[PDB]
């Protein structure tokens, strides 16, 4: 790279980072999407 | 139809057709079909009880002389009532030719095991055993050969599912490796991809 | 644009987030939960129409064969730009 | 004389290793599939299908994938005509239910009919 | 107790439910004007045996076959579900 | 209706061989007590034993009855030999698993299994 | 015999006069590929795809238009025809846009299938493509009409069978579109059906856009409740969520079209749900709690209950199953109180018989008549493909409408007799003109729906029909086995009801109010807390939080229609099971289940333990609720002509109007449809 440099762009990161495994920066898995059914609230005023 | 298509053998398929037409004439005691496919193979399918005599006559005829036996396996097909279709594929070194012999089977009913012709057929038909549940009379050492040695169950029919009924784990209060339901973390997903349109019109078959 | 919680979670650009009374918050203690600072949704808005003096528009996301499918954008409508259903870039028509 | 006589129905529930709760408290459903109406073909409806009741899927705690425990889930077989199904749920001990084949009735199709002199069945556009 | 309801299943083609047919088309009608609280539901099937179900107080139900009868054979298991009551 | 027998052609046959497989299992139920250090007693295996054949008991096909004890001859030459371990022997009884609850209440509360 | 003789590759086949060539090669078994030929629609002819070669002819002809004559042998795999395919197929993804992977039609387009089977394998256009402007036609239905192949199957279908007539083509040549040439919302009851027949993707589902994929979605086939029409549809799932709805095809019922509702009512479906049971604190809110407090506490307030001091209400979307475990329930503490929303008239024969409560003739029975008369209903809006079958009828087989009641819309035109019953008592007395011409029809057919009979004086209007159907069916030219007297149901759950025994109506409950109140999805709102006396127990059973929910002391969350195997009878009788497509959220069990485990806690156990033995039980009360797909008929009409003639009910001086005079009225019914964001911007946007 210092006679053909990589091209230039904005989301590339400027720090590169090691293998974090073991770490408190390690990847932890969870899932991306929202919750699918939606509860009903019970109103909160008596029916008297 | 010179680059992209296979190129089609005329000589083989006359011969094979005629060596079909010799088998089904001396044998006509237990051969039913006799064809030969687009690719040149010679297929006999033939009555189970003619097992031994007829892969006796390919193996030890002097126009046959099928000395090898290549593969032996069992197919199965739920919607005949004879749902265990076994294929023996025979090689003969000395006219350098290949046959197969189908015969069928039910759940219930034992098929004559060949290992007095062929010795191969003791592994091959002990695996057909362990995986279809299809008995072979006459055998010498008929047991399981890949399935686990409590395994209760064939895995290669068809209404078997993908993944089993139990699956294995280490428990540390027995201290021992368990059996136990099934369970999965991602279930199997089914795709359906078959086409709705019709892709070969030659293999149609005719309405009801 | 990322963006936080009550809690004090990051909220991804699929908007999810766990709620502070679900109990799955407790694998990211003493750990981290991994999101990516960089919304696409934020940075293809930051990209300028292109005008141009025709009534249809091909777009192949630049780079020829390291692009997408090559598509065709009408610029009939006037109130609105045609954008592209692969890059998201948008072309408006000079008149 | 080498062939016997048995009298009894066929029934191999002993042989085929199921568990006995995945044998009688199962539905089996015989049935022809429904043409899918986003497309014209008809190739799909040829042939007999069995399968069984969905059971209950949930969501995995840590990536939130489609969890099951029904080893029938994705048991689909396939048969020529209804009999053979029929005899093939008998023979392994499902109870089963069969539903007739819908087959579409034939149409009476004239191009004359879009002009008709007297008939509502003209066209307003074409 | 006492009866709740009446049920007459019976079949629209077959024989054996001629006799229940005679006797609803002859005297459904002065039946239902004898009992206008009770519910005699006539239902219908396409190859059912003739049925007459009777319920009684807390779910108590008798079966009675009128399986080849006549209109006056089962005009009198109505008249003695009618009169029973228990 | 003939079919072709597998080895018995009628149920007495096809009976006489299932008492000689009980016999020979209850034979080696101490054996394979002892050889493979199990931690149950005898008579849990020799109940273990008659539990399976009564299980397997309302069948009334001779060629059904007879795969079937052909496959418990296979289990017992397959414990006879060294090749089941302690765990293909043990995994006739269910320790580990839970017990499967039984009346409708029970199946109402846990889920929506009938 | 007139049946002709012709060839299909060699093969001979016997037509009748008038076939088609694609039909004559359908006989044999082969389908010749179609992009403008429906089955249900008009001949066009225009995309030429089945272009097939009849043999010593010098021309290919159009399969779906010519018909054949004797002697004809047709060529469907020679050379020509096959080449004809291919130039045909060139031609139609000439100017197609590259936009397979963004488009929900890939894996199931039609395009790409009879791209793939019958057309080349590469592209010798060098050209430019085109590009057309979208259109806005609601938000229902999503336009892409680059993708249109200009096959005006929506045209033809917004024309013959929704009888619409806002679809059209502007332009000539490549430039011709296929739109509305303004900015017009195509708002029908039938709008989703231009999705299903759109073979490109076109018109797609807005709803379902960019969330699945034909291959991985698992079917499962079911019957629509949203409605007493019995439609039949295929739920199609992925990973345990619904994630569509298709339609069934049922030549006798709801041919192969569904209505809007039935469409996208799942959305609503899963949202504002019953997870949890819920009881009442010391401060009056209802919280969660288990099964088995919930369920003692309502076993111990039934045990004290003894008599009319217990009832129970029947909602819109209420099973055959939990019907019968709840008659079974409260019949063993001897209580006969058990009613639903729905008020049918109980004067004369009542719910006896069977032919004074159900549309007697048949779904498909409209085809053979030849006069339909409509009193007091709007069928567009309450049995939409009811409505379709008597459009269909009045196009093909030249039918005569004519309706009572207030002049809606109905998408063709009828005869507006008036709105006032007096044209009913008119009628029998043979001082109208209609009078004349229903005794001139050969097959009469007189329709009542059931909103008409919600009035006060509903029983009056019941015995008014009556007199005219049995006026008729008596006196004039009727065979016999013609059914005249009909009743049009809307509500999915009253027939099941009607014929297990239920009272119809509220009165009863209204005449002694009881101290303890079952409500099993009893959403309608009919009886409230003021009715009832001071200190009333309420416990609800559903799936849906809505009106009902708020006002109960025990909320026993149940299973949708989509999550239970369910029983369920149309408006024509015939009974339909819907199988389990997903399960219930959360602690959510099936409905009978329930009131079994109910039953058990408070020592009244009921006799089945199985759903097989609910079905025996259910068997046991009226042998036509386990006979799937089949309708049995219902005689004695004469006897219920007689009882229904001795009390004299008085007419009203109100006109007949039908509560859904609108497209807007239409979409917002129950408590599925009320919690769906699509029925939501489907109001919105036939409001402003
Ligand atoms: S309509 Fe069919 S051919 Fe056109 S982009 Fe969609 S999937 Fe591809
Ligand atoms: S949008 Fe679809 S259905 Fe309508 S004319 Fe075009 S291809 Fe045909
Ligand atoms: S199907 Fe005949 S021209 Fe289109
Ligand atoms: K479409
Ligand atoms: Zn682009």
């Amino acid at each position: 790279p210092t006679v053909k440099p990589p091209t230039a762009r904005k989301f590339i990161w400027t720090n590169h980072k090691f293998n974090l495994s073991g770490t408190p920066q390690q990847y932890v898995p969870y899932s991306t999407t929202r919750k699918k059914i939606q509860e009903w609230v019970p109103p909160s005023t008596p029916y008297k | 139809t010179r680059p992209t298509v296979r190129p089609r053998n005329d000589v083989a398929h006359k011969q094979l057709s005629a060596f079909g037409e010799y088998v089904a004439e001396i044998l006509p005691k237990y051969v039913q079909q006799v064809q030969v496919s687009c690719f040149s193979e010679l297929e006999i399918c033939i009555h189970p009880d003619g097992v031994i005599p007829v892969l006796t006559f390919l193996r030890d005829h002097s126009n046959a002389q099928f000395k090898s036996l290549a593969d032996l396996t069992a197919v199965d097909i739920p919607t005949r009532q004879n749902r265990f279709e076994i294929v023996y594929n025979l090689l003969s070194l000395r006219f350098n030719s290949r046959i197969r012999v189908k015969t069928y089977t039910d759940e219930l009913t034992p098929v004559e095991s060949s290992v007095s012709v062929y010795k191969a057929a003791n592994w091959y038909e002990r695996e057909i055993w362990d995986m279809f549940g299809v008995f072979f009379a006459n055998h010498p050492d008929l047991r399981r050969i890949l399935t686990d040695y409590g395994f209760e169950g064939h895995p290669f029919r068809k209404d078997f599912p993908l993944s089993g009924y139990v699956e294995l784990r280490y428990d540390d209060e027995v201290k021992r490796v368990v059996a136990e339901p099934v369970e999965l973390a991602q279930e199997f997903r089914k795709f359906d991809l078959n086409s709705p349109w019709e892709a070969f019109p030659a293999y149609r078959q005719p309405p009801e | 644009g990322v963006r936080t919680s009550p809690t004090g979670e990051k909220v991804t650009h699929t908007g999810q987030v766990y709620d502070d009374e679900d109990y799955r918050r407790v694998r990211f203690v003493g750990r981290q939960k991994e999101v990516n600072e960089n919304f696409a949704i934020d940075l293809i808005a930051e990209q300028p129409v292109s005008q141009v003096g025709s009534r249809v528009i091909s777009c192949d996301g630049g780079g020829g064969a390291l692009g997408h499918p090559r598509v065709y954008i009408n610029l009939d409508k006037e109130t609105k730009t045609g954008t592209c259903g692969y890059c998201g870039l948008q072309f408006r028509q000079q008149h | 004389t080498q062939l016997i006589t048995v009298d009894e129905k066929l029934d191999i529930t002993t042989l085929t290793g199921v568990p006995e709760e995945h044998i009688k408290t199962r539905k089996a459903r015989i049935f022809v599939p429904a043409r899918n109406n986003m497309q014209s073909g008809v190739n799909n409806t040829k042939k007999w299908k069995m399968e069984f009741d969905t059971r209950e899927r949930w969501e995995n705690p840590l990536m939130g994938w489609a969890s099951t425990a029904d080893p029938l889930s994705n048991l689909v077989l396939t048969f020529s005509t209804k009999e053979d199904a029929i005899a093939f749920a008998e023979k392994n001990g499902w109870s089963y239910d069969v539903e007739e084949r819908k087959v579409p009735k034939p149409k009476s199709k004239s191009y004359g009919a879009n002009f008709s002199w007297n008939k509502r069945t003209r066209v307003s556009t074409k | 107790l006492g009866l709740r309801e009446i049920r007459i299943h019976l079949c629209q083609r077959s024989p054996g439910s001629q006799g229940v047919r005679d006797f609803i088309e002859k005297r459904y009608v002065e039946l239902k004007k004898a009992n206008p609280d009770l519910p005699i539901l006539i239902r219908e099937c396409s190859d059912v045996q003739p049925k007459l179900w009777a319920r009684y107080a807390f779910g108590q139900e008798k079966n009675v076959s009128l399986n080849n009868f006549s209109a006056d054979q089962v005009t009198r298991a109505l008249e003695n579900v009618l009169s029973s009551k228990a | 209706t003939s079919v072709k027998p597998i080895f018995s052609r009628d149920m007495n046959e096809a009976k006489r061989r299932v008492r000689e497989l009980y016999r020979a299992w209850y034979r080696e139920v101490p054996n394979t007590v002892h050889l493979f250090q199990l931690d149950i007693s005898v008579k849990q295996g020799r109940d273990k034993v008659r539990e399976m054949f009564k299980k397997n008991a309302h069948v009334t096909d001779p060629r059904v009855v007879d795969l079937l004890v052909i496959k418990g001859k296979m289990e017992l030459e397959e414990t006879i030999n060294v090749w089941k371990q302690r765990t293909h022997v043990m995994r006739f009884f269910h320790e580990t698993e839970a017990p499967r609850p039984k009346d409708f209440l029970s199946k109402f509360y846990v889920g929506h299994d009938p | 015999s007139n049946l002709i003789e012709v060839f299909v590759d060699g093969q001979s086949v016997m037509v009748e006069p008038g076939t088609t060539v694609l039909q004559a090669c359908e006989k044999v078994g082969m389908q010749i590929p179609r992009f403008c030929y429906h089955e249900r629609l008009s001949v066009a002819g225009n995309c030429r795809m089945c272009l097939v070669e009849i043999e010593k002819a010098p021309k290919v002809v159009a399969a779906c238009a010519m018909p054949v004559m004797k002697g004809w042998n047709i060529l469907t795999n020679s050379e020509k025809t096959k080449k004809a395919r291919e130039g045909v197929m060139e031609f139609l993804l000439a100017n197609h846009p590259l936009d397979c992977p963004i488009c929900d039609q890939g894996g199931e387009c039609d395009l790409q299938d009879q791209s793939m089977m019958f057309g080349s394998d590469r592209s010798r256009f060098l050209e430019g493509k085109r590009a057309v402007e979208d259109k806005n036609i609601g938000p229902l239905v999503k336009t892409i009409m680059t993708r249109c192949i200009q096959c005006t199957r929506c045209i033809r279908f917004a024309s013959e069978i929704a009888g619409v007539d806002d679809l059209g083509t502007t332009g000539r040549g490549n430039d011709m579109q296929v739109g509305t040439y303004i900015e017009k919302m195509f708002m029908s009851e039938l709008s989703g059906n231009i999705i299903d027949i759109c073979p490109v993707g076109a018109l797609t589902s807005k709803p379902y856009a960019f969330t699945a994929r034909p291959w991985e979605t698992r079917k499962t086939e079911s019957i629509d409740v949203m409605d007493a029409v019995g439609s039949n549809i295929v739920v199609s799932t992925r990973t345990g969520e619904v994630m569509r709805i298709l339609p069934r095809m049922h030549e006798d019922i709801n041919e192969e079209w569904i209505s809007d509702k039935t469409r996208f009512a799942y959305d609503g479906l899963k949202r504002q749900r019953l997870t949890e049971p819920m009881v009442r604190n010391e401060k009056g809110l209802l919280t969660h709690t288990t099964w088995e407090d919930a369920l003692s506490r309502v076993a111990g307030m039934l045990q004290s209950c003894q008599g009319n001091d217990v009832a129970a209400i029947a909602g819109g979307l209420v099973d055959a199953e939990a019907l019968i475990a709840l008659k079974d329930l409260l019949n063993r503490v001897d209580s006969d109180t058990l009613c639903t929303e729905e008020v049918f008239p109980t004067a004369g024969a009542g719910t006896d018989l069977r032919s004074n409560y159900l549309l007697n003739t048949t779904i498909a029975g409209v085809e053979e008549a030849d006069v339909v008369l409509l009193v007091g209903t709007n069928p567009r809006f309450e049995a939409p493909l009811f409505n379709a079958r008597i459009r269909k009828s009045w196009l093909h087989n030249d039918l005569k409408v004519a309706l009572i009641g207030s002049p809606v819309d109905l998408t063709y035109r009828y005869d507006h007799l008036g709105d006032s019953p007096k044209i009913l008592q008119d009628i029998a007395s043979g001082s109208h003109p209609f009078s004349q011409v229903l005794q001139e029809a050969k097959k009469p057919m007189v329709v009542l729906g059931s909103s008409a009979l919600q009035r006060n004086d509903g029983a009056a209007i019941l015995a008014a029909v009556s007199n005219i159907a049995q006026k008729i069916r008596t006196s004039s030219g009727v065979t016999g086995d013609w059914k005249v007297m009909n009743i049009l149901h809307r509500i999915a759950s009253q027939v099941a009801a009607l014929d297990l025994g239920y009272k119809p109506g509220v009165e009863a409950i209204r005449k002694n109010p009881p101290k303890m109140l079952f409500l099993l999805g009893a959403d309608g709102g009919c009886v409230t807390r003021q009715d009832l006396p001071k200190d009333c127990f309420i416990v609800y059973q559903g799936h849906h939080g809505d009106v009902g929910a708020p006002i109960a002391d025990v909320i026993l969350p149940g299973a949708a229609y989509t999550e239970k195997s369910a029983t369920y009878v149309n408006t024509e009788g015939r009974a339909q099971q819907t199988k389990v497509a997903v399960m219930p959220p959360g602690l959510a069990r099936e409905d009978w289940k329930i009131i079994r485990a109910l039953s058990e806690i408070a020592g009244m156990t009921l006799p089945y333990d199985t759903l097989d033995q609910v079905r025996n039980r259910l068997e046991e009360v009226s042998p036509n609720l386990v006979r799937y797909d089949d309708v049995e008929g219902a005689n004695y009409f004469q006897q219920a002509s007689e009882l229904s003639k001795l009390v004299n009910q008085q007419l009203l001086a109100d006109p007949l109007v039908p509560p859904q005079l609108t497209i807007k009225d239409f979409y917002m019914t129950d408590s599925i449809s009320r919690a769906s964001q699509t029925m939501a911007k489907c109001v919105k946007a036939v409001t402003e």
